[PDB]
């Protein structure tokens, strides 16, 4: 379990990095939030069932969830972005600077 | 009860309040060819508010007391002035211009408010949508500047889109002699040191340019005046006229309340036509500000908000 | 001090309230009677001093600079009667209370007897002067001159505030008596070094000091009358208050950070004199003057003598009456030629004879004509400074030579000499302006004529 | 050229009202704010204030410091003693430091 | 002295050098981009400060 | 004689959204007072001795 | 949008930072910031123009990140205290992380980098939601663990959110940004005075809340985005000027405007505790915040701009705009000041 | 209506009043050491009974 | 009837002045009886 951990928190970490570090895809960017949010919910079940905390086994339902609706906000924003500029380029986005 | 929010929920819904005459029509043409006649015979008939050309003094007679204020208070621009000289320093001819088409934006915001709110359709005279005309005739004839157009476009596409367009456009085509013939048997002296040039420059931005934009999204009833002269047969066309076109057909009711919203509020209305830009023309300066606006405000009625003018016969202004 | 706080507070709705014909005349009377209820901090028939409340006390020090203000405001008044006649009625009530707010709050920060206090309304005041001076004053040159006069004189500001709070938790209270009965020696190390110049850089700035003098200057030319009257009469004086005040709790190693201040203040008073006889301008000749006279008041309060302590008082009060005569004097010529030029104006002697005698007069008490408090102010300083140093005679005197020639330059190419006969629009004179000349000068007459009363805390 | 009113000229004020004081256009507030100005200012200020503080009496107590200075020099003349000490405090009730 | 170096030594110094910096520091591409690898730097950066104050 | 007020040369230089127009910055423009068809080409055939150009709005 | 949604929208955004104050959980703290962040995404792209789809696509990315960097936190300490809170014995590492997010979600140096692009290209309302409501809820998470956090890393974050925030301000002209940088300035005031005292801290948000919000009001009585809109507010609301700077002085900290109140207490707090070099830089960026407080004040109401011939029309009209509460947001933020004892505790 | 046109003449005087008021309102606040000073510590005559109000 | 169109404010809104003036008496009165409330509270706990 901590080698797992490791691991886990690595991958966490990796996807953090590659979330920070911009590409020309939006789509990528929003797929390495949810290789953020599957690191976390692998984080809290293994954490969970390693303590035997059947009170906070909820909690990674409710970090799928809300994760899940943040994500289909984040995807309808990309639908908007991708209609107004053909492309989910994000060097297309920054007329805002002055 | 002012309308608003609430007014919306407890019910004030526009689309219940429409009728088939809840139309917006518009009537176009020349500067003296059977506008003002034909328009109010078809409100008459139609059972329709009737709203002439917006002039100068147009928010005067709609402001305060209703009286023409002087002419410093209302844009200081004539008419007559442009006429004699439409070539003069001052930059009369881009102020003329800019107030009419406010004056032209208020009363289109006056009329869908009124449409908004009681359902009775409007008919007005050379709305907003072909003053244009008079800017792009102006400009090809000297009158104006390339930095006057660039400024009038700016504040028409800052402020065009935001309200809807009408439901039909009746034009009606003349012939530039015949205006040149009507504008010297009408016998205003200024009025007749006019151009042939002008009328045909008047002429061609219709044809080119107004009557096209009109086409794809509204429907357009170009008259003769012999087709004309007899408010039956455009009356006729009217009734058997069909709105398949436009954005009149996406509004619903929170559409038709944001709308009415925003043409109540007649600040967000002439927002944008007090833009900071710095035109010679239509740039006044803080001293001739300060002095124009303190006598306005010692205007009798116009000191404080209406109903709090004592001197007018307001009264409980203690109470409220 | 609550009795002269509270109807001068009342002035305000007075202001407001009053007839658009009446609110100059009732203003001024009370204003007037705001002055003869101040004079009542006088009755000083004991060394003990008067503490009214736990907040508010008069001094030998604070009660001439009180007098001094509440005297003015009518003054100020009076002279911004006439460059207001073709304003907006609620602009002019607007400037009144701008006026009113300044002489409240300076009777509240002479009168406070906590340091905190007296820097909350040291910039209380500071906001009021930047609003007359920016919408009021006439050239375009008044924005900058508004944020110099603010800038410097709020990063003089914040070392200040630190300072305080820093005393204020090293000692308990910051209350002025406890603070001069418990004073405690300082280390004369260099966290002690830094805060007294912290302590020191807010009012040597306010003064102005010698190099950050910049400022006055443009502030003063391009500021109406009244400010440059708030400026000139009491601000710099409330920055010598704010010394005096603070200078208690800094022995020892105020022996010798004394020094390159003194210097810069004898240096700058003779640069400053230098500037006054190549000057183009009236207003700039009259506010460099006036940064030399408060370079005399640095040195005398850097030397600490008591003798210099007293000079600096009679030079503070002398120099704000005869800086207020000279800008109104100055003021009346701008109003009617309508330019600044020191040299466009020559031959006003021959029009105006009763305003060529007030210019003369100003002009003297100026150059330190016995018996004046000016002459006493600067021959004390001179006294103190030379028991300091015996070579400090040499400056006094070239800053001395140079101010008599500076002062009868003024009254050369201002009054003397042909007529600049073009000036055609040359109105006679106000009996506004001339009696705005009579009640500056008067006074100095009367403390000329009993000098016992502006000797300050020393005796 | 941007719209701007014309630079004023100032009028010759007294041409209009030759009683003109500084004070307001029209002479009756002028004439009643000059005598406004004339009696708050030096009537009842620069001559009741004058008063008032050339009678406050002891002012910080010189002429009762002059009376304890004479007291104090006829006591000492009269029984032979300093009119100064050279110390203000009296040395038996000061405990100086050992070294 | 003082319309020349005063004015050089104290307050149009002080203006040139904040104009300076602030020109420099909100000269600012719009790009969210570099706002990200900038974010990517400050978390390097705070993590370092963390491992040196411990 | 009168007080200055800003002309149009001191109301004109606060526009440009920078205060400061330098090499790096002088290229920007103000934000707007306001802040502001694709459709199928279809082929109907061999599903055949028809063409449709079909028009879809989807 | 119907009142259905705009009641639905309106109470989530509500509901989100009153979950994560009332909350004594990690986990619903976490939950209550994206109620927030998701309930206010519609509100940002309710004018549907490209900007306002940018604004809103920088702001979600950056407030998914950093709410990511929150339940790493939250699942770390989860990990290694068997709780849901960071009781006392968290890692300084977690901890530090926790900082860093929700400094991000705040929009602080040198996490500012979205916050003026952000506020402009939305409308002013929006402005004035974020820039007051969206961050009573990290301030709440940031208060609830105070004395775990790391002091020279938060000193560190506010001395260089102040000065990003004074050198911004200085730049710009636009009203948004204006306020942006200011309000990254604030949060720098709050953050500073966070680890000592956190009842100045909730006094410095209360101050800075009442004087952002007539800010924001005037700005929306006339859609002045621009120095040069501002600036002819003589001509369409003469009867504003005098508040306006009074506001202006009140976040620039000029006694004896209340809003000398936050910086001065602050200062005292922070000079109780030993950090006077610390104090004097916050107090010289001040400074500047105020310099361009004073720039703005000059354009709009100690000079008098020229005016446009339309001005004439939109004077003609009336208007029943301005609320009720704006005076006495006004007042409350300009004339409190000998009410300090009672307003710090 | 002499009262209602000359109004605006009491507040000042009303002002005037009102500060001598709290002046002595603060000096009988101030009373924590009347007829206590080392230096003016003396028995009270049979006719008063502070030695200053 | 001088103003063309109807003012907003021609007539007293006699609601609200009823609402505001019965506002403004209850919590005088209310602040009042409180005051007195803890006048006598604050005197029966100190024995005053
Ligand atoms: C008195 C002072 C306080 C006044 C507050 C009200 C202000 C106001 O509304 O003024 C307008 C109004 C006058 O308006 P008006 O002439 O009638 O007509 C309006 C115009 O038509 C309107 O025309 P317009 O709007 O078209 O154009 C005018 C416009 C054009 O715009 C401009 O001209 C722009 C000007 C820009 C430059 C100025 C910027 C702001 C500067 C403010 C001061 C800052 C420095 C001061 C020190 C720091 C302060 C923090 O605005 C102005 O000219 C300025 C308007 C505001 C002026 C008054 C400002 C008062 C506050 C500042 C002074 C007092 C406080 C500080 C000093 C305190 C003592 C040391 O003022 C008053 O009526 C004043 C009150 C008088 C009656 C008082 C009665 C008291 C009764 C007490 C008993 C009952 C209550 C008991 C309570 C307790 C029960 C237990
Ligand atoms: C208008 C003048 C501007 C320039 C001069 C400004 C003042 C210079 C002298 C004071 C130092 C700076 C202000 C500190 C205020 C507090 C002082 C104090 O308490 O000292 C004792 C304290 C020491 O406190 P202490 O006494 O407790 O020391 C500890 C002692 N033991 C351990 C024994 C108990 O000194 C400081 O803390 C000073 C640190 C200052 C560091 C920051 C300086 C920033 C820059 C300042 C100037 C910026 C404006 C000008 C820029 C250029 C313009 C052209
Ligand atoms: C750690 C921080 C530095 C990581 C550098 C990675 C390589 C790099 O510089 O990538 C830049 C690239 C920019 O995005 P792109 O759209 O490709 O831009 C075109 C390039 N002008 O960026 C990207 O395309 C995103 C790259 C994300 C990579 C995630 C995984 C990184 C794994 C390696 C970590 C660093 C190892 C360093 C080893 C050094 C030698 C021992
Ligand atoms: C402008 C002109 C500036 C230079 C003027 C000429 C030199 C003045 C030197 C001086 O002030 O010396 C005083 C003092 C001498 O040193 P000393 O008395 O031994 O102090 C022990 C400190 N540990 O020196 C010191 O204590 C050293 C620090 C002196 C700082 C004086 C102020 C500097 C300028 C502030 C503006
Ligand atoms: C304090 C801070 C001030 C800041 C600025 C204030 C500005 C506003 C001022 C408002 C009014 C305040 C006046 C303050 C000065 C008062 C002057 C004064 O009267 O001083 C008293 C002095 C008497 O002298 P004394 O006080 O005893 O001291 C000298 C001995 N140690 O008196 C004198 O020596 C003479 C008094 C004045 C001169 C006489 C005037 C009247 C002359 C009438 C002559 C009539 C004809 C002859 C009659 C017969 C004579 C035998
Ligand atoms: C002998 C003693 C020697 C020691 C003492 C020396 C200090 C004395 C007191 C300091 C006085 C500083 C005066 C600063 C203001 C004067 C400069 C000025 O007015 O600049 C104006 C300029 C903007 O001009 P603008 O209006 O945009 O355009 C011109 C016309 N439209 O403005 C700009 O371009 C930028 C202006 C920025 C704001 C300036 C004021 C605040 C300065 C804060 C300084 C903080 C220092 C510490 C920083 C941290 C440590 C490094
Ligand atoms: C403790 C913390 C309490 C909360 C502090 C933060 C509050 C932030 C503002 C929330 C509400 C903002 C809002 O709804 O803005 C839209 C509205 C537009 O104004 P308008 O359309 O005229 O409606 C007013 C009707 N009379 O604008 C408004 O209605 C403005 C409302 C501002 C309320 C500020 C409250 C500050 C704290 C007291
Ligand atoms: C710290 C500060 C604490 C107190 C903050 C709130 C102060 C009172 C706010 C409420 C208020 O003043 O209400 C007055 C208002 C007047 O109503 P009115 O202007 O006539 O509007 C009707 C338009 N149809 O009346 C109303 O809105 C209705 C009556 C009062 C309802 C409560
Ligand atoms: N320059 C200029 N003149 C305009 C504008 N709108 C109207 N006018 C002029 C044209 C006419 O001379 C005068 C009156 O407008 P009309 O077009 O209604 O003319 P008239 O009433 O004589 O004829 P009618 O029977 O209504 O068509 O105003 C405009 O936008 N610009
Ligand atoms: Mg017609």
């Amino acid at each position: 379990m901590p080698s797992t951990f490791f691991n886990l928190t690595m991958a966490f970490s990796l996807s953090l990095l590659g979330t920070l570090m911009f590409r020309s895809h939006l789509m990528s960017t929003l797929l390495c939030l949810e290789g953020m949010v599957l690191s976390l919910f692998i984080m809290t079940s293994v954490t969970s069932l390693n303590s035997n905390s059947m009170s906070s086994m909820p909690i990674p339902i409710t970090i799928l969830v809300f994760a899940a609706c943040e994500a289909a906000v984040g995807l309808a924003l990309l639908v908007k972005v991708s209609n107004t500029y053909g492309t989910d380029y994000v060097q297309n986005l920054n007329l805002l600077q002055c | 009860l002012r309308y608003g929010l609430l007014a919306a929920i407890l019910g004030d819904k526009t689309t219940k309040k429409l009728h088939e005459y809840s139309r917006v029509i518009t009537v176009d043409g020349n500067i003296c060819s059977g506008k003002n006649k034909l328009a109010k015979e078809i409100a008459q008939q139609l059972g329709m508010k009737h709203y002439p050309e917006a002039g100068i003094q147009y928010s005067s007679t709609t402001t305060g007391d209703g009286r023409p204020l002087d002419i410093e208070f209302s844009g200081s621009c004539s008419l007559e002035k442009f006429y004699d000289d439409p070539k003069s320093n001052d930059g009369n001819s881009y102020r003329l211009q800019s107030w009419l088409y406010a004056s032209r934006l208020l009363q289109y915001a006056d009329a869908l408010e009124h449409l908004l709110s009681t359902g009775q359709g409007v008919v007005l005279e050379r709305s907003i949508y072909s003053d244009f005309v008079f800017l792009e005739a102006m400009y090809n004839q000297g009158y104006i500047r390339k930095q006057c157009v660039d400024h009038y476009n700016e504040i028409k596409r800052l402020t065009l889109p935001e309200y809807l367009p009408p439901h039909a456009v009746i034009y009606i085509d003349v012939p530039v002699p015949e205006v040149q013939s009507r504008i010297q048997k009408k016998g205003d002296p200024h009025e007749m040191k006019v151009t042939s040039a002008y009328l045909q420059d008047i002429e061609n931005a219709y044809k080119k340019t107004f009557l096209p934009k009109m086409s794809e999204m509204c429907e357009v009833l170009v008259y003769d005046s012999w087709e004309a002269e007899d408010p039956t047969k455009v009356v006729e066309d009217i009734e058997y006229l069909k709105y398949n076109k436009g954005p009149w057909l996406k509004q619903d009711d929170w559409t038709f309340h944001y709308l009415r919203m925003l043409v109540q509020d007649k600040t967000e209305v002439l927002n944008y036509t007090t833009i900071p830009v710095y035109l010679p023309e239509i740039t006044i300066g803080a001293h001739q500000g300060s002095r124009i606006y303190n006598s306005f405000r010692e205007l009798p009625g116009r000191k404080y908000a209406p109903g709090y003018n004592a001197e007018v016969g307001d009264k409980w202004i203690w109470l409220k | 001090m609550l009795k002269i706080i509270l109807p001068s507070l009342m002035l305000l709705p007075l202001t407001w309230l009053s007839s658009p014909k009446k609110t100059w005349t009732n203003v001024t009377s009370y204003s007037f009677l705001i002055s003869l209820t101040s004079l009542t901090l006088l009755w000083q028939t004991d060394e003990n001093y008067k503490n009214f409340s736990n907040m508010f006390s008069s001094d030998p020090l604070s009660t001439p600079l009180i007098i001094l203000t509440a005297w003015l405001l009518p003054l100020m008044l009076m002279a911004s009667q006439n460059h207001l006649k073709k304003d907006n009625n609620v602009l002019q009530k607007l400037y009144i209370s701008m006026l009113i707010s300044l002489q409240i709050l300076l009777i509240m920060t002479f009168s406070a007897t906590e340091l905190i206090m007296f820097y909350i309304l040291f910039e209380a005041t500071l906001i009021p002067t930047l609003i007359i001076i920016t919408r009021w004053g006439n050239q375009t040159e008044r924005l900058n001159a508004g944020i110099y006069f603010l800038f410097y004189t709020l990063i003089g500001s914040i070392p200040l505030l630190i300072a305080l709070i820093l005393i204020q938790n090293h000692v308990g209270t910051l209350n002025l008596m406890i603070l001069s009965f418990t004073t405690h020696t300082l280390d004369a190390s260099w966290s002690n070094n830094l805060l007294w110049l912290a302590c020191m850089m807010a009012f040597l700035i306010k003064m102005p000091l010698y190099g950050v003098h910049l400022w006055l200057p443009k502030a003063h030319v391009e500021a109406p009358i009244a400010g440059s009257m708030i400026l000139a009469a009491i601000l710099l004086k409330l920055g010598s208050y704010g010394m005096i005040r603070i200078s208690i709790i800094l022995d020892p190693l105020t022996k010798y950070m004394a020094y390159p201040f003194i210097l810069l203040s004898l240096w700058g008073m003779i640069m400053t004199s230098s500037i006054c006889l190549r000057q183009t301008d009236l207003k700039s000749l009259i506010a460099y003057s006036s940064v030399s006279h408060m370079a005399l008041v640095i040195a005398s309060i850097m030397i600490q003598t008591p003798w210099s302590f007293m000079g600096a008082t009679m030079l503070m009060i002398a120099h704000g009456l005869t800086s207020s005569l000279l800008f109104c004097l100055a003021n009346s010529n701008y109003e009617r030629i309508h330019s600044r030029t020191m040299i466009m104006a020559r031959g006003l002697q021959m029009v105006f004879p009763l305003m060529a005698t007030w210019w003369l007069m100003a002009s003297l008490a100026n150059l330190a004509l016995p018996p004046s408090i000016n002459l006493m102010g600067e021959l004390f300083i001179t006294m103190s400074l030379f028991s300091w140093s015996n070579f400090t005679i040499i400056l006094m005197g070239i800053n001395i030579i140079i101010t008599g020639m500076y002062s009868m330059y003024m009254i050369i190419t201002t009054q003397r000499g042909k007529l600049t006969n073009h000036m055609i629009n040359l109105q006679p004179s106000h009996t506004r302006e001339l009696t705005l000349m009579a009640l500056h000068m008067i006074p100095l007459i009367l403390l000329t004529t009993s000098p016992k009363l502006i000797t300050g805390l020393t005796m | 050229q941007w719209q701007e009113d014309p630079e004023p000229e100032d009028e010759n004020v007294y041409a209009k009202n030759p009683d003109f004081h500084g004070y307001d256009s029209d002479p009756v507030v002028d004439v009643w704010n000059m005598r406004a100005v004339f009696f708050f200012g030096f009537s009842i200020v620069l001559v009741f204030g004058t008063t008032f503080v050339a009678y406050v009496p002891d002012y910080r107590m010189q002429e009762w410091a002059r009376r304890e200075a004479e007291r104090l020099v006829k006591y000492r003349e009269v029984n032979g003693l300093p009119i100064m000490e050279s110390n203000y405090f009296d040395p038996s009730k000061i405990q100086l430091p050992e070294d | 002295l003082d319309l020349i170096w005063l004015e050089k030594t104290i307050p149009k110094s002080t203006s040139t050098l904040h104009t300076n910096m602030t020109t420099l520091t909100t000269n600012q591409k719009g790009l969210i981009k570099l706002y990200f690898m900038s974010f990517l730097i400050n978390i390097i950066l705070i993590i370092i400060l963390y491992s040196i104050n411990l | 004689a009168r007080q200055w007020q800003p002309d149009i040369e001191w109301a004109e230089q606060f526009s440009g959204a920078v205060m400061y127009p330098s090499k790096e910055t002088a290229h920007w423009k103000p934000p707007p007072w306001n802040d502001v068809v694709t459709n199928m080409t279809l082929n109907f055939g061999p599903q055949g001795v028809l063409r449709l150009v079909l028009e879809l709005s989807g | 949008m119907n009142p259905i949604t705009l009641a639905i929208i309106y109470f989530t955004i509500f509901l989100g930072p009153v979950i994560t104050m009332s909350s004594t959980n990690l986990m619903l703290m976490w939950v209550g910031l994206e109620f927030s962040l998701l309930a206010i995404i519609p509100m940002l792209i309710n004018k549907k123009n490209p900007r306002s789809t940018e604004a809103a696509t920088k702001y979600f990315v950056t407030q998914a990140t950093a709410s990511m960097i929150i339940l790493l936190a939250i699942v770390l300490n989860y990990k290694q205290l068997g709780t849901w809170m960071f009781q006392q014995q968290t890692n300084g590492l977690i901890l530090n992380m926790t900082l860093m997010a929700l400094s991000m979600k705040l929009g602080l140096a040198p996490f500012h980098f979205w916050l003026p692009e952000v506020t402009q290209g939305i409308p002013l309302h929006m402005g004035l939601i974020l820039l007051t409501w969206q961050k009573i809820a990290p301030l709440s998470i940031l208060i609830q663990i105070y004395p775990l956090l790391n002091s020279t890393i938060i000193l560190m974050l506010a001395i260089t959110s102040i000065f990003m925030g004074a050198w911004g301000g200085l730049n710009q002209t636009q009203m948004r940004k204006i306020m942006a940088y200011s309000s990254i300035a604030h949060m720098g005031w709050m953050l500073a005075i966070l680890p000592y005292n956190p009842s100045l801290t909730l006094l410095n948000l209360m101050i800075y809340i009442i004087l952002t919000a007539p800010m924001f009001m005037a700005l929306m009585l006339n859609n002045s985005m621009t120095i040069n809109s501002i600036s002819l507010l003589w001509n369409k609301t003469p009867a504003m000027l005098t508040m306006i700077s009074l506001m202006l002085l009140s976040l620039g900290g000029l006694p004896p405007l209340t809003g000398f109140l936050p910086k001065w207490i602050i200062i005292t707090e922070l000079m109780k505790n030993n950090c006077l070099i610390m104090a004097t830089l916050m107090a010289m960026m001040a400074l500047l915040n105020l310099f361009f407080y004073t720039r703005l004040i000059y354009s709009t109401s100690l000079t008098m701009f020229p005016t446009n011939n339309n001005s004439k029309m939109m004077t003609h009209q009336t208007k029943t705009k301005p609320n009720l509460m704006f005076s006495t947001l006004a007042i409350m933020s300009t004339m409190t000041l000998p009410l300090a004892p009672q307003l710090i505790t | 209506q002499l009262l209602r046109e000359h109004w605006v003449h009491i507040l000042v005087p009303a002002g005037f009043v009102f500060g001598c008021y709290l002046d002595r309102k603060d000096d009988e606040k101030l009373t924590a050491f009347r007829n206590k000073s080392m230096l003016f510590q003396r028995e009270l005559r049979p006719n008063e009974e502070v030695t200053w109000k | 009837k001088f103003y063309v169109r109807e003012p907003v404010n021609a007539k007293p809104n006699w609601l609200a002045v009823g609402l505001s003036v019965g506002a403004s008496v209850f919590m005088w009165i209310y602040l009042i009886q409180t005051h007195n409330e803890d006048v006598l509270e604050y005197k029966r706990r100190n024995g005053l």
